[PDB]
């Protein structure tokens, strides 16, 4: 679910490059195998985050899409 | 102990083995050589990875944001950057500019070049020890004033200016203050997250780290903007477009890191070393000290030798690798604004000190310095004219 | 033979290892890491021969003088010099421009920035097959045209543009003509001592030397001039002032002067994989070529799959590195002059050969194609209705 | 004296950095131990040509610099 993220990643007003800067940066502050919420509302975000995870090989947890805020739950 | 004496670190400093190391990991076919702007393969993303692990390491330095730092190929290029980009973007608000005249001159050639566009420039004159007078930069700034450019560090002299509290006049008046910061990074302590600094550029050749790389602080809050200068598809979110240079950007940022480290250490070293060498040359009868003591960057001592002919001074230290400022005949312009007459500016040697200094090396600069200022004296019917 | 296979020598490429090797020793205390800049110690001299070196290898690969040579920080600067420093200088000839409408974003972005200094700019539409009409060209012509900027070879579709003939066609009429030369340079032959070029840019990342480095051919005669964009100095003969980046500049001369020696050994070799490429690929039922067979680039080939939804095809094309010329939704603003319609455009691959291509690749290439575009049109409700 | 160098470099109307540039291809171009007559009219090469020839270890033969235009007679 999205209930239990331990990191919460607010990256609301932020445009494309700087969420997966953002997100870039957290990761690794992060343990291997930890929670991100990820909070956007830059609609690049639908195809960049998942290329982040896809591309920098992390696990894309749940996903949000279909309305603002959008959330990404991602894990190392 | 091999001759030449570097003793020129502030024209350009040696890439250190550790920095020249990880920029070798992003060259070749088996490296990470993919272009970090070409998203539809791993190449292109690991590379951004490289990129943004270094845009961080910079920004930790400096207390600044990752989202506040911008690529450029070089010192010279954020000031131009950071000058040209603010007055054109915030030319509706006026059209005047503020800097001072002893300032790098990709500062003033950029600012005689908006002296052409239309901008109003003043030109501060400094004291004699090379400080601004702040109440004299508080009667230059106007109504239409949009911009003032003081550097933090003077890279001839060494002297240190207050962009502290030049950073709380403009704030106060919703001026733009840049900062030229490429001899201050890494040597004195700067955190943007409390300084008043809109703009302030670095370089990394004169921090170990390679020449064609620098960059430009830009101020996220409250929120600072400028028209880029390098248009080509929007790149640095829209500051400057090209293609990102990775390994050239990845030696940057190891060499930021290391500064964080080892700078305190190495600040009080070099300082120490920068007392030994006027100590050791202080004692000779017609020499001046350019600049400051007490507050001028640890690793840079510009003196003056009075009654010696300058054009064989440099030819009778040829034991050692050091500038007199001198352009291509005529004299530093710098030390002509402290107020110095040409001959005295010919005479005098910017010793200026880093990494790889020792005792040994400053030693044998003490020596050899009374030696030939003695030897020059001698011949010299300037001395001859001083001994009346 | 790894995965993935890099197709994408146009985005960038490797550098050599014989030029990353010259560039190591240029780089630390124990190399040649002096400024050039410096002329007081051996320091700066010898690393000023080193450049020397490195501009006459370039000046020799385009039949340049090394006084014609100016260092720039990559194609993109030189771009932005070329036609922001001729539109400046000449502006009092008259202030139109003309261009082609699938030129590099570097030259776009230039010119759209010119139009908002007070410039006209002529955006040609090229043909189907990319080239230029070139009685479209003459028609836009005028008296008050200081200056046209048509690339040498296209990037994206590889198509060759008759730069000779619109050289004459510019100095006939006193026109500054530009050409983008970064594909092309180190592909096809060059030699400005007979091409009516003024300006030409190119850079070292297209030839196997290192990102952040380029140069800019200007004309010594019958002489061109240009304002510089860059102050602070007045280096590179008052055009582009700061430091000058050695190494780099190093393993850029190096990489053109190879690229001379091996240039006709390789175009023929690519020339021929570029042919077994589209040949194993042009039987496929809907697949257009875009550009030129026979006069165009021989390392780029850009194909287009009708009735697939393109989203995918990279997905399914994961085991290649590629790109479809997109920008972070919409689709190749080149294949969109040509005139496909936006989903066509989407579904469009650019291979782009180089150094380490191999027939084992190539040849991978061209099954992973049919039996990809075959799966997808499998499961394509478009690829039903076109089979009715 | 001036009068049998082997190779000729005019430089006239050429100004620094024009003049060491040339000089510095000509050089290469040499074999080690020939003479190069330099015709320059460039006043910075009264302080440039004597300085290639002491940073780039060169022979300085004979010279002149009291009237244009200067002769610098070299050796590899
Ligand atoms: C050296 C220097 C520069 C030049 O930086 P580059 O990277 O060489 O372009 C600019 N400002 C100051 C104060 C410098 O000392
Ligand atoms: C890649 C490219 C450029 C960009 O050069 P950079 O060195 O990345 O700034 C410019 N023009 C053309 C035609 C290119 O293909």
């Amino acid at each position: 679910l999205f209930s239990s993220p331990d990191h919460t990643l607010d990256a609301l007003g932020l445009r494309c490059p700087e969420p997966v800067m953002m997100v870039r940066k957290t990761v690794r502050n992060m343990q291997p195998g930890e929670t991100l919420l990820i909070i956007a509302d830059d609609p690049a975000t639908t195809r960049d985050i998942p290329g982040f995870c896809t591309f920098m090989e992390h696990e894309l947890v749940a996903k949000e899409t279909d309305g603002l805020p959008y959330r990404y739950l991602i894990r190392k | 102990m091999k001759l030449p004496i570097y003793l020129d670190y502030s024209a350009t400093t040696p890439v250190d083995p550790r920095v020249a190391e990880k920029m070798m990991q992003f060259m070749t076919m088996d490296g990470t050589f993919g272009n970090p702007a070409s998203r539809s393969h791993r190449f292109g993303w690991q590379a951004e990875e490289a990129v943004d692990i270094a845009r961080n390491q910079i920004a930790d330095l400096v207390g600044a944001d990752p989202r506040e730092i911008v690529f450029t190929s070089g010192a010279t290029e954020s000031d131009n950057l950071a000058i040209k980009g603010a007055a054109n973007f915030y030319q509706k608000k006026g059209k005047h500019i503020i800097t001072s005249k002893t300032e790098h001159k990709a500062v003033l050639d950029t600012c005689r070049q908006l002296e052409r566009e239309g901008f109003e420039v003043t030109y501060l004159a400094p004291q004699r020890n090379g400080i601004i007078d702040l109440k004299e930069l508080e009667a230059a700034m106007r109504d239409d004033t949009i911009l003032v450019s003081i550097m933090h560090v003077n890279n001839e002299i060494g002297v240190v200016q207050d962009i502290a509290a030049i950073g709380e006049m403009c704030r106060a008046r919703g001026i733009i203050y840049h900062v030229d910061a490429t001899q201050s990074v890494g040597k004195l302590p700067i955190d943007l997250s409390q300084l008043k600094v809109d703009l302030m550029s670095f370089s990394g050749h004169k921090i170990y780290g390679p020449k064609g790389i620098g960059a430009l602080y830009v101020r996220r809050k409250p929120r600072v903007r400028i028209e880029a200068q390098m248009h080509g598809g929007g790149h640095e979110r829209g500051m400057r477009s090209g293609t990102l240079p990775v390994h050239q950007i990845v030696g940057m940022g190891e060499a930021y890191r290391i500064a964080k480290e080892e700078m305190a250490t190495e600040m009080e070293r070099l300082r120490g070393l920068r007392n030994r060498l006027w100590n050791g040359i202080k004692d000779i009868e017609e020499v001046y000290l350019n600049g400051d003591l007490e507050h001028g960057a640890p690793n840079i001592l510009n003196v003056s030798f009075n009654y010696v002919e300058g054009e064989s001074l440099i030819m009778a230290l040829k034991d050692l690798a050091v500038s007199s400022g001198s352009a291509c005949l005529e004299p530093s312009y710098v030390l002509r604004a402290l107020g110095l007459n040409d001959e005295l500016a010919h005479s005098s040697i910017r010793f200026s000190l880093g990494r790889f200094t020792t005792e040994e090396e400053i030693d044998y600069t003490i020596e050899l310095v009374r030696k030939s200022i003695g030897r020059l004296r001698d011949l010299s019917p300037l001395w001859e004219m001083y001994k009346q």
